[PDB]
RNA sequence: CGAGUAGGAGGGCCGCUGCGGUGAGCCUUGAAGCCUAGGGCGCGGGCCCGGGUGGAGCCGCCGCAGGUGCAGAUCUUGGUG
RNA sequence: CUCGCUGGCGUGGAGCCGGGGUGGAAUGCGAGUGCCUAGUGGGCCACUUUUGGUAAGCAGAACUGGCGCUGCGGGAUGAAC
RNA sequence: AGACUAAUCGAACCAUCUAGUAGCUGGUUCCCUCCGAAGUUUCCCUCAGGAUAGCUGGCGCUCUCGCCCACGCAGUUUUAU
RNA sequence: ACCCGACCCGUCUUGAAACACGGACCAAGGAGUCUAACACGUGCGCGAGUCGGGGGCUCGCACGAAAGCCGCCGUGGCGCAAUGAAGGUGAAGGCCGGCGCGCUCGCCGGCCGAGGUGGGAUCCCGAGGCCUCUCCAGUCCGCCGAGGGGCACCACCGGCCC
RNA sequence: GCUAAAUACCGGCACGAGACCGAUAGUCAACAAGUACCGUAAGGGAAAGUUGAAAAGAACUUUGAAGAGAGAGUUCAAGAG
């Protein structure tokens, strides 16, 4: 297999890896439910600050 | 909120307006100029053919 | 883009740029590294010259954490400041000198190189180079260490 | 027939840069008048340079600009570099010094205009010295690319030089069986 | 900066017609049709058009007025000829070479004027 | 599904992607070039009140 | 499974092609492999060029720099420079009676 | 100056399908397809034009993106000799 | 002039510095140089030279050309003449 | 008798792992323009394959010829040896 | 209609019209993809720096799963520095003088501060003559012997670090 | 010995979006699909979308017993029965 002057590369892909493989496209969504998350923590607790 | 070139832009991080690839551009008041057509060399229009 | 490929413009052309007579079958030469000792030493050798064996103590848990030091020369020595001490450095003045500390920008060990600036300076560090050392004893200078 | 020669008729010398730069585009519509019409050779060569790549344009660091203008006699000469000056912050002296290039880095002009010295470019260029007259032409370290320490007769023939590629230096890499005299040769 | 308008509007612009043949301009200031550097009448600073006349019958020409740039209301100034089909011939012709506005393309603006006339009179 | 499907670009390109296209933006030539009707527009970049 | 061993037919062809490239020039040979006994006498000749003579050589360069007719006619007139009065006579030349 | 298998590059206003842009584009006064002893263009890939059928959407140019171009695989499925 | 090598010899030999004259067979040509890399890794025939064989449209070579990769005119026809 | 065990036997059937592996067979879809080979070396459990050189392509780069003598090169002679 | 030319296509192959194989006939389907990683090449942005790629800020506005911002978010990645198994150490010389037996010999004080030789595009200085009587005078165009400081880079010498 | 968070979700209950596929594609399933039907069984597992604007789905006349037709009619069209 290998050939004229190339790195020697040994990649970890000999394991199964794409039944296990997480994926972000929920990347928008979860930050979007962290500022309402954070902000439902700014609006229940009163005058005390949020990380307080 | 972009700047000159001269100042900052007083509402980003470090971005002043990119510089310049030509400052003066107009190629043909450049090439009727006196300096250039002093310079050259000579025109040649005629043509001379494929003489049999 | 698969408008730009090689595959797009070998159509119509039989086997699509591999070859009649030697056929790219699957794998010829094995998988990966296979027999880099054996029938691949004219690659292994010849182009990755060393890559079978020891040499070396072996060392565990090897953390990159005690072994901490990122240089300096003195030709970046001056760059940590604003250049506005070197002039007030160069300011006629007698043998005051700003104390310039590597430690703050990040940099532990001051290695060396030739010409250094002649106004004299205080070079604060964990480890000097002795002959950066020279360098600053040149200048008239001083060399002290933090802890 | 006619040859029992070969054929290698087309040469390979760029001749429209392959960029698609408007403003490249225009230097080159200026500098392709020029150098057909002045008997210059100073302009050939400034427009094989707008022509080629960005491999084989190296910036200039600011010290090498410096140190090839005060030879002696060129004083009073325009330095023309065709790519991209940069700074050097290893020196400290800045003098007066004239400069033409393409794209002087930001950091680097502060420390010429601090100097008094007067930058231009090649539309600026053309009408004081069409004919690159009073101008030193300079240029990169074209070999001070990093690969070039790559290219030799083998990486480990009779030792060449040559740095071998190699996913991390250190120990446990590419260093027994060839490098060194007891595991095995010794190149 | 003509020449920058010129390099980005010589392919990629609007009303460029690319069918069966060369390139047209198809331009609402232009003499001759073609997409061309010198036939090409948004990007000059002195540009000369002709048209039809919507009064049914004349030439109108249109010139740019070089006083303000950038302000393109009141960048045209046009006016109509309506004559015998010979003194609107050399009308044009004083407008055109007895100044400095644009010595170049002097043919083209006539050729127009003749032939939009022809269109016109029967 | 876990083809690269999103594109990273450059934080000083993007700015002067904007740069750039804010310039084209105050020239007739070009604007009419894009196919925009300012025949018988008001001057170039043309600003309207704060009270709009 | 009987095959061939070895030929050199073509391989006259294949050398040819780009062709037998001859070395033969450079300057300054390359200096490795030398005797080195040798070199170790060479190194030391070369570190007392710089420091050893300024005065004694540069000086001794000052003092011995201070020692120290018919178709020949016609080309003369057809000549482009040296033939201006070859037309004293045809243009305004002295022919005339 | 022109040969060319294996092969590598380049040009394509060659075609198909989808997306931003533009064509003050196109059409129930007839779009797509399909057929055509009809008229042509291009070296060629393929296209434009007429006529006939059908009856509701479609194509240009600049860019972007392909699960994109068949005579073959004891090709798969369908269909007829 | 240098030398730390050589040594009866200011000698041997290298190295360095300055000065002085371009013209050293014919012939033809534009040369020099670096990167990446496909394909290949079953060969065959012919003049002469050849080894094993009785000999072979056999087996093995050397030198060159060719068939392969290549049509056309001749050999009626044909891979190589 | 190596028979029979649901038309299946020198190890049944069914579904998954599984799109198992293959140096081995067969197929590999548009045109045009340019350039265009190899079956050889060395080593390999190598002999139907690769590695490496050789051969091929591409992309560049550094220069010189445009004006009684050029620079450089070579499957060639000549003159020496 | 006729003259002449004219074996059936793919395929392996030293060679295919082959007494070699697949191919009854039409329509549609149908075969170098994508992710990662490395390498060279090329376009673009910045430049001894570069990078938001992970987070946070914007009001929650269809397109917004976008885009914009941070910088006392530059932690870090890759690069600037190497070599050694490791403890570890870690890259400036050149010029004019001085001190000792001024030697196989090191030190003391100034002054610039990356050596040298051969090649080397471009640039500069150019003797020299060149254009209607003649002198008498400065611009001037072009040729220009020779000379000069010499880029990139290659060949070689010296030096410095481990 | 216990304990929220941020983390995970190709099953299930609602839901919006798509540079996707458009009936040999997409799930096997756009349809009376895990159904017809095969195997005793474990299990295997297909095909099949398209009238018209609306049924106005061709009354009646006429051969044959009727299928099948000629006249007639409805429809823009029966070259949609
Ligand atoms: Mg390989
Ligand atoms: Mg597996
Ligand atoms: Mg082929
Ligand atoms: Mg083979
Ligand atoms: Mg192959
Ligand atoms: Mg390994
Ligand atoms: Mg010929
Ligand atoms: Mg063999
Ligand atoms: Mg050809
Ligand atoms: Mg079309
Ligand atoms: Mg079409
Ligand atoms: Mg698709
Ligand atoms: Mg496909
Ligand atoms: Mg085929
Ligand atoms: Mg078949
Ligand atoms: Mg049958
Ligand atoms: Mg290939
Ligand atoms: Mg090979
Ligand atoms: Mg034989
Ligand atoms: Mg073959
Ligand atoms: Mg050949
Ligand atoms: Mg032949
Ligand atoms: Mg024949
Ligand atoms: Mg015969
Ligand atoms: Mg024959
Ligand atoms: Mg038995
Ligand atoms: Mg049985
Ligand atoms: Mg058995
Ligand atoms: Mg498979
Ligand atoms: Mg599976
Ligand atoms: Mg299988
Ligand atoms: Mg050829
Ligand atoms: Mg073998
Ligand atoms: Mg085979
Ligand atoms: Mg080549
Ligand atoms: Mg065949
Ligand atoms: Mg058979
Ligand atoms: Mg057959
Ligand atoms: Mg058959
Ligand atoms: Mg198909
Ligand atoms: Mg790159
Ligand atoms: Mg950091
Ligand atoms: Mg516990
Ligand atoms: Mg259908
Ligand atoms: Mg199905
Ligand atoms: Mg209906
Ligand atoms: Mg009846
Ligand atoms: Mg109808």
């Amino acid at each position: 297999a290998p050939s004229r002057n190339g790195m020697v590369l040994k990649p970890h892909f000999h394991k199964d890896w794409q039944r296990r493989v997480a994926t972000w496209f929920n990347q928008p969504a979860r930050k979007i439910r962290r500022r309402k998350a954070r902000q439902a923590k700014a609006r229940r607790i009163a005058p005390r600050p949020a990380s307080g | 909120l972009y700047g000159t070139w001269r100042k900052a832009a007083s509402l980003k991080s470090n971005y002043n307006l990119p510089m310049h690839k030509m400052i003066n551009t107009d190629l043909s008041r450049i090439l009727k100029s006196p300096e250039i057509q002093r310079a050259l060399r000579a025109p040649r229009k005629k043509i001379h053919r494929r003489v049999l | 883009p698969s408008r730009l490929r090689k595959t797009r413009k070998l159509r119509g052309h039989v086997s699509h740029g591999h070859g009649r007579i030697g056929k790219h079958r699957k794998h010829p030469g094995g998988r990966g590294n296979a027999g880099g000792l054996h029938h691949h030493r004219i690659n292994f050798d010849k182009y990755h010259p060393g890559y079978f064996g020891k040499v070396g103590m072996k060392h565990y848990h090897l953390k990159r954490n005690q072994s901490f030091c990122p240089t300096v020369n003195l030709d970046k020595l001056w760059t940590l400041v604003s250049e506005q001490t070197r002039v007030n450095a160069a300011k006629n003045k007698t043998g005051a000198a700003p104390i310039i500390d590597v430690v703050r920008s990040g940099y532990y060990k001051v290695l060396g190189k030739g010409k250094l600036p002649k106004q004299p300076v205080i070079v604060k560090a964990k480890f000097f180079s002795r002959r950066a050392e020279e360098k600053i004893k040149s200048v008239g200078g001083a060399c002290v260490l933090v802890a | 027939g006619v040859d029992i020669r070969h054929n290698k008729d087309r040469k390979v010398r760029r001749k429209e840069p392959k960029s698609q730069d408007i403003y490249l585009r225009l230097l080159v519509k200026l500098y392709r008048f020029l150098a057909r019409r002045t008997n210059s050779t100073f302009n050939q060569v400034v427009l094989k340079r707008l022509f080629m790549s960005r491999t084989n344009r190296p910036p200039l660091s600011l010290s090498r600009m410096i140190r090839k203008m005060k030879l002696p006699g060129r004083e009073n000469k325009t330095a023309v570099v065709v790519g991209t000056i940069t700074d050097d912050v290893r020196v400290q002296e800045v003098p007066k010094l004239k400069v033409c290039a393409l794209r002087v880095t930001s950091r680097a002009r502060s420390r010429i205009l601090r100097a008094g010295g007067k930058i231009l470019t090649f539309d600026q260029l053309a009408l004081d010295s069409p004919k690159g007259c009073g101008t030193v032409l300079l240029s990169g370290p074209r070999k001070g690319r990093e690969v070039y320490r790559h290219f030799g007769k083998a990486p480990g023939t009779p030792h060449s030089h040559t740095k071998p590629y190699v996913r991390s230096k250190g120990r446990k890499f590419e260093r027994a069986r060839g490098r060194r005299a007891s595991r095995g040769y010794k190149n | 900066s003509a020449h920058l308008q010129w390099m980005v509007v010589r392919n990629c612009s609007s009303f460029l017609i690319k069918r069966n043949k060369q390139t047209y301009s198809t331009e609402p200031n232009n003499l001759k049709a073609r997409n061309s550097f010198r036939y090409n009448g948004l990007i000059h600073r002195k540009t000369v058009g002709v048209e039809p006349a919507a009064d049914g019958k004349g030439v109108v020409v249109v010139i740019k007025r070089r006083s303000g740039q950038r302000k393109p209301a009141t960048s045209y100034v046009r006016t109509t000829i309506n004559k015998n089909a010979r003194a609107t011939l050399s009308s044009i012709r004083h407008m055109i070479r007895k100044n400095k506005y644009r010595p170049d393309l002097r043919m083209a603006a006539i050729r127009r004027a003749s032939a939009i006339l022809r269109s016109q009179k029967p | 599904t876990w083809r690269r499907w999103h594109r990273r670009v450059n934080t000083t390109q993007k700015r002067y992607a904007i740069c750039s296209a804010l310039a084209a933006s105050a020239l007739p030539a070009l604007v009419m070039s894009k196919g925009h009707r300012i025949e018988e527009v008001p001057e170039l970049p043309l600003v309207v009140e704060d009270k709009v | 499974a009987k095959s061939k061993n070895h030929t050199t037919h073509n391989q006259s062809r294949k050398w040819h092609r780009n062709g037998i490239k001859k070395p033969r020039s450079q300057r300054y040979e390359s200096l490795k492999g030398v005797d080195p006994k040798f070199l170790r006498n060479m190194r030391f000749a070369k570190k007392h060029n710089k420091k050893g003579l300024k005065k004694m050589q540069a000086n001794n360069a000052k003092a011995m720099s201070a020692r120290a007719r018919k178709l020949d006619r016609l080309a003369y007139i057809a000549h482009p420079k040296l033939g201006k009065r070859a037309r004293a006579r045809i243009a305004k030349g002295l022919r005339l009676c």
